[PDB]
RNA sequence: UAGAGGUACUUAUUUCCAAACUUCGAACCUCCUUGUUAGGCAUUUACCUAACUGGAAAUGCUUAAAUGAAUUAGCGUUACAAGUGGGCUCUGACCGGUAAGCGGUCAUGGCGAAAUGGGAUGAACCAUACGUCUGAAUAAGGUGCCGAAAUGUACUAUCACUGAUACCAUAAAGGGAGUCCAUGUAUAUACUAGGGCCCCGAAAAUGAAUGGCGCAUAUAGUACUACCGAUCUCAG
């Protein structure tokens, strides 16, 4: 089955991933990271809300499915799949290794077989995104409160002021859309260098 | 006792620029020795001014126009906790800047439980009855002010006159 | 007088920096680095509580 | 509590390890000597005296 | 049975309780260096104190 | 110990320049000129949604 | 698995930069050594004939031979106790003249230009010497930018 | 990861990564130099050069001018021989492991072989490393009583069968119109950005341990003086 996620909680390795030389590896529970309304705009829905990890530690795949599933349900439930845009912003790549013991030669080439994936976050590193309306920004922030008791540790709900998933302030979308050095892409923003 | 200061310092003179901008910083320090780290802290923090490569021109010590009278003094500060930092606006009643500045730090330390070093101030300056907005604070500017001494000590009034017996009971009432 | 006149003009008189100094020791021997007893024994500060005049520059 | 090198690395004769009376006697002659007239030449044979056999080599005629 | 494989905890105690710089005696190598080249420096040698 | 008597009435004659009525309210000035513009709004993060 | 190999260990070291793989400039093989010079060893990774050791890139040495593709240098590892003299063999194609005399030269004749000009009026000599960076004179300054330091009240910015 | 633009690929993008990826690249390190340096003169060579009144190298002569960073310090060399070849460990860096008072490495320090004082108690942590004595003033650490020394002065929090000083002798995610302080808005009042302290979350076997007694301004923070205190320091 699986451990108890204080085992596999804080990182006392270098980081492991899928290679030529780890093999033997299970893929991970994640398959979709995006869900909603993927084909939008960043003007159709400028409104975002984040979810803030506060600690330096590993998040394991089977948290981040549990996060989508309980996000998209209650979102679902509300306002019926329109405006809102889901998204997670941890991959897991770090591998989990384990002994298994299970006579028996314990602690003898303990060298261990992976057991699962990971994703190792940072201080202040986002782990989930809701992209909306200002209709549904009631709904988003009730969303990533349920999701937050998915995840290890302690974590802050965030709105942000910038717009999308875009690096621009409101303020400064205004100012470049105006001056013409934005530009639109089929979703997000493309910015207009001039050269 | 922390003293209110003026230090304004400068970048040395590189061929490409001789006279450059010189910096000040206001800070509160026990001497001029501190004075001196305090703003070597905020240059470099802020103005990007390291202790190697700049002078220190005058630690200037501010003394009161007036320390015989009381002045109700705001103070802007951010304080630093785990996991965040709170931005607040609290005010005093005092003689000057630093004794404001020193009730802030014991304050802090007591009711939110953080220390100096946690702390950053924005701004002290000295403020008005009618700009005053905070009512504990507020009552003192006010005319007919009384409140009793209740809980009155028992101190010796020289520490030669002390004493650990006594035949009559002292009264600690108000009265 | 060159302070008071630079005030008086509107310039800063910064003073001459400090040519030499006088260094206490004032933690003893044990518990200490190879190379930080080594910059003590350049000194003569071997004993706790000793000093000299040390004259300041890039090197001191 | 001082940071010094307490031990000796090098140890050197100063008066001679013989049991003789003559060869301690005049030591005592040429130490005099190299001490009192502060010459280079009394303070060597001062200390050939002084030197076990074995560096005190027979040289020949 | 399984006791310790090595350690460096006190080789620069050890070490510095003495690093002893080996002077060389002469920078020329007369083994080594080249024949053709040594064959004629004694050869202008030879030919000087005559 | 007469020099050092001078050097004493020579430093004790600045502290005269420094607690004077009008050399403090000069410094006292320009510490009230130093200091910054007063904040409207505190708070982490102000939030803007302007519509576009 | 700790391997004890002659070029073990050195991924890095005889790779050749970015931009500066295949053979050397010609001008390399035209220069010339003597016996006494100061040379720096540092290795060209295509040149496979007549390497040093990975331990003497980047090692100063005395030049003692001379023959007639390659340079015998004189470099003093440091072994265990004691610093051993080593008498490498290497090609110049790893070798380059060292300019670690190139500042005390310069003083030596830079001293010789102020000793004899000295006696040339004549008149008499100031003693030049090297001396470490040392701490200022007194002097006096007006700036006009004086600009206001203070901290700001903090934003989270995300 | 996920869209848009072209004829599944592909041109630009985007979410997010690598101990056995690198187009950039620190800190900390490492190695060489710092007194003799410029010449000029003419012997030697079977070597080098097309050639010698050249080169290369070593032998001497000599024309000039000086001891040309800091701080410290006498330096060099040989002989004979003991014990040892089970180590352990604080603070950081690290490999394996769910983790271990676990196993294996690295750097300085410590113990082993180091007393004394302090952490009630402790090989390893802090101060400090010691002749026998007599004083003074201190360090670490402390000053209700046991216990030597202020229940010190000035300023903020706290009611709980509860809290109480590094290593250290355990407590988390998650809650609270308890109280104090507090951010932004709306109309004395409603809605909350939060922060401390306190409470809940919080269950084991002999009767039980902030060291004990006890305390509730002897609990939790902050600032400034006085004072006790080591075989350190200083004086004899």
């Amino acid at each position: 089955g699986r451990r108890p996620a204080r085992c596999y909680r804080y990182i006392g390795n270098k980081p492991y991933p899928k290679s030529r030389f780890c093999r033997g590896v299970p893929d991970p529970r994640i398959i979709r990271y995006e869900t909603g309304t993927k084909t939008a705009h960043a003007k159709e829905l400028p409104i975002c809300c984040r979810l803030i990890l506060l600690e330096h530690e590993c998040v394991s795949s089977e948290a981040l499915e549990a996060a989508r599933v309980s996000s998209n349900r209650y979102m679902m439930k509300t306002m019926g799949k329109d405006g809102y845009h889901i998204k997670i912003n941890l991959h897991p790549f770090h591998v989990l290794r384990i002994n298994k013991m299970l006579l028996q030669t314990g602690m003898r080439h303990a060298f261990g077989k992976p057991e699962g994936l990971v994703a190792r976050a940072n201080y202040n590193s986002q782990i989930m995104t809701i992209r909306t309306t200002s209709a549904g920004l009631k709904h988003a922030l009730e969303a990533l409160r349920r999701a937050s008791f998915k995840f290890p540790g302690h974590s802050r709900v965030v709105i942000s002021n910038k717009v999308g998933f875009t690096p621009y302030t409101f303020e400064q979308f205004k100012e470049l859309q105006a001056n013409g050095q934005i530009v639109d892409c089929g979703n997000h923003v493309k910015r207009v260098y001039r050269r | 006792s922390l003293k209110q200061y003026l230090v304004i310092g400068r970048p040395y003179p590189t061929k490409e620029i001789p006279n450059p901008p010189a910096v000040r910083v206001q800070v509160f320090a026990p001497d001029e020795v501190i004075a001196k780290s305090k703003f070597w802290t905020v240059a470099q923090r802020i103005a990007r001014l390291k202790k190697a490569h700049g002078e220190v021109l005058a630690v200037k010590h501010v003394i009161e126009p007036e320390p015989t009278r009381v002045k109700n003094y705001g103070v802007w500060l951010s304080y630093r906790s785990t996991r965040n930092h709170h931005n607040v606006y609290k005010e005093y009643r005092d003689t000057t800047t630093e004794g404001a500045a020193t009730k802030m730090l014991a304050e802090l330390a007591g009711t939110h439980d953080v220390s100096a070093d946690n702390i950053s101030i924005i701004k002290i300056a000295e403020v008005a009855d009618k700009d005053l907005v905070h009512k504990n604070i507020s009552q003192f500017t006010h005319e007919n002010i009384k409140f009793p001494m209740l809980k009155q000590s028992i101190r010796a009034p020289t520490a030669s006159a002390r004493k650990v017996f006594a035949a009559t009971r002292p009264t600690v009432c108000g009265f | 007088d060159a302070e008071n006149k630079a005030t008086a003009e509107g310039a800063f008189y910064v003073p001459a920096e400090a040519k030499f100094a006088f260094v206490i020791r004032t933690k003893g021997t044990n518990k200490l680095h190879p190379d930080v007893r080594k910059i003590l024994h350049l000194f003569r500060l071997n004993q706790k509580h000793n000093a000299i005049f040390v004259r300041l520059n890039k090197a001191t | 509590g001082v940071d010094l090198d307490h031990r000796v690395p090098r140890k050197q004769r100063q008066e001679p390890k013989t049991a003789d009376a003559q060869m301690k006697m005049l030591h005592n002659l040429y130490a005099f000597l190299a001490r009192r007239t502060g010459n280079d030449f009394n303070a060597k044979i001062a200390h050939r005296l002084c030197i076990s056999r074995t560096n005190r080599r027979p040289y020949s005629l | 049975a399984k006791r310790s494989n090595t350690s460096a905890h006190n080789r620069s105690h050890q070490h510095h309780r003495n690093i002893h710089k080996c002077v060389v005696k002469k920078l020329w190598f007369e083994k080594g260096m080249n024949a053709k080249f040594l064959r004629n420096a004694r050869y202008a040698k030879a030919g000087q104190n005559k | 110990q007469k020099a050092l008597k001078e050097v004493a009435e020579l430093r004790a004659a600045q502290e005269a320049k420094r607690t004077s009525p009008e050399v403090v309210k000069a410094v006292f000035a320009e510490a009230v000129a130093a200091q910054p513009a007063t904040p409207d709004n505190m708070s982490t993060q102000i939030i803007n949604h302007i519509p576009l | 698995g700790h391997t004890e190999g002659l070029r073990h260990a050195t991924r890095y070291l005889f790779a050749r930069k970015f931009r500066k793989h295949g053979a050397p400039a010609p001008s390399i093989t035209l220069r010339t050594f003597r016996i006494g010079d100061i040379v720096d060893i540092k290795v060209n990774g295509a040149l496979h004939s007549g390497m040093p050791n990975r331990v003497y890139h980047g090692a100063t040495g005395i030049v003692w031979n001379v023959s007639p593709h390659a340079v015998g240098i004189l470099v003093k590892r440091r072994v265990n106790n004691h610093i051993a003299p080593k008498r490498i063999y290497v090609r110049t194609e790893h070798v380059f003249p060292s300019k670690s005399k190139n500042d005390f030269v310069a003083r030596c004749q830079a001293n010789l230009k102020a000793h004899e000009e000295a006696k040339k009026a004549g008149t008499k000599i100031a003693l030049p010497k090297r001396l470490p960076a040392q701490p200022r004179a007194s002097h006096v300054v007006k700036p006009e930018l004086i600009q206001t330091i203070t901290d700001a009240p903090f934003r989270e910015n995300w």
